[PDB]
């Protein structure tokens, strides 16, 4: 279950 | 731009028995960036149907791959890896040895 | 024993034309369970193994939609880092990630991870506590800067330690006949003259599972190092894994050597002779 969001660089 | 070349071996997923259906491996690994050539050779030719393992990377960072096709060994039938990657000047080919 | 869940995704820009070229691949231990490829045609995220295709269409929207997001994110990145490293918009560049956690023995949250790659060096990653990142220059020092302000360590921990861990369980179930299966590895050694006066001996290790392994060798008694070839851990393309271990000895002292294998499907270790 990925993660419900990514955080951009 | 940091460059790591690729190990390379080749070998069969069962043991290797002439006569006996198997399937025939190249893994390449601990190379950056991700973009590799991988052939499959029989005798010196190209091997139409080879399929291969999704991009995944380890601790360090560096791409490893498994590119396999399904053979069966004979007594006369020559196999080897033929690999291609920005770090090497030519094709790097190893050959499939029984033993290893 | 412990067990993880890992993804790995990894970016490649290409200046010529497009889009990025984005693949993302999960893990539970050493088995891969589902992949994304953005140049596949399904546009979905898809199973690559048995026991996760169990799960319903509301799972594969919904894991599709967010690998999809984090698609976009790497894009975002590759701009982002291009500029911080004032680098031209002609060559191609990487971005890779990988997150997940470990359940140790007593089936709880033991260990945590995010972490991020640029062009294959270390960029930024979450430290152990969970709490604090790791930058290797100062442009990831401006990531961290603007993650620490959006409290994006706490979000990550309360994944990690929550959905993270309670998914991993649920799979560790679903897919309990293999993934907690070990497969103890098939051994046997062979014998080969390099000249009428020394021998080599290999020790093989086959159809083992998980890939975590030791072959050692042992001459009277005591580790034998010199004159040893091993070879790395390789998969057999069947889900379980391969590696040999050699040594050369001279002719008719055979019998001094001896390979050790070490592996969780072993009770105790197996001691192997010619």
């Amino acid at each position: 279950n990925l993660v419900p969001m990514v955080a951009a660089v | 731009m940091i460059q790591r070349t690729p190990k390379i071996q080749v070998y069969s997923r069962h043991p290797a028995e002439n006569g006996k259906s198997n399937f025939l491996n190249c893994y390449v690994s601990g190379f950056h960036p991700s973009d590799i050539e991988v052939d499959l050779l029989k005798n010196g030719e190209r091997i139409e149907k080879v399929e291969h393992s999704d991009l995944s990377f380890s601790k360090d960072w560096s791409f490893y791959l498994l590119y396999y096709t399904e053979f069966t060994p004979t007594e006369k039938d020559e196999y080897a890896c033929r690999v291609n990657h920005v770090t090497l000047s030519q094709p790097k080919i190893v050959k499939w040895d029984r033993d290893m | 024993g412990s067990h993880s869940m890992r993804y790995f995704f990894t970016s490649v820009s290409r200046p010529g034309r497009g889009e990025p070229r984005f693949i993302a691949v999960g893990y539970v231990d050493d088995t891969q369970f589902v992949r994304f490829d953005s140049d596949a045609a399904s546009q979905r995220m898809e199973p690559r193994a048995p026991w996760i295709e169990q799960e319903g269409p509301e799972y594969w929207d919904g894991e599709t939609r967010k690998v999809k997001a984090h698609s976009q994110t790497h894009r975002v990145d590759l701009g982002t880092l291009r500029g911080y490293y004032n680098q031209s918009e002609a060559g191609s560049h990487t971005v890779q990630r990988m997150y997940g956690c470990d359940v140790g023995s007593d089936w709880r949250f033991l260990r945590g991870y995010h972490q991020y790659a640029y062009d294959g060096k270390d960029y930024i990653a979450l430290k152990e506590d969970l709490r604090s990142w790791t930058a290797a220059d100062m442009a990831a020092q401006t990531t961290k800067h603007k993650w620490e302000a959006a409290h994006v360590a706490e979000q990550l921990r309360a994944y990690l330690e929550g959905t993270c861990v309670e998914w991993l369980r649920r799979y560790l179930e679903n897919g309990k006949e293999t993934l907690q299966r070990t497969d103890a590895p098939k051994t046997h050694m062979t014998h080969h003259a390099v000249s009428d006066h020394e021998a080599t001996l290999r020790c093989w290790a086959l159809s083992f599972y998980p890939a975590e392994i030791t072959l050692t060798w042992q001459r009277d008694g005591e580790d034998q190092t010199q004159d040893t070839e091993l070879v790395e851990t390789r998969p057999a393309g069947d889900g379980t894994f391969q590696k040999w271990v050699a040594v050369v000895v001279p002719s008719g002292q055979e019998q001094r050597y001896t390979c050790h294998v070490q592996h969780e499907g072993l009770p105790k270790p197996l001691t192997l002779r010619w």
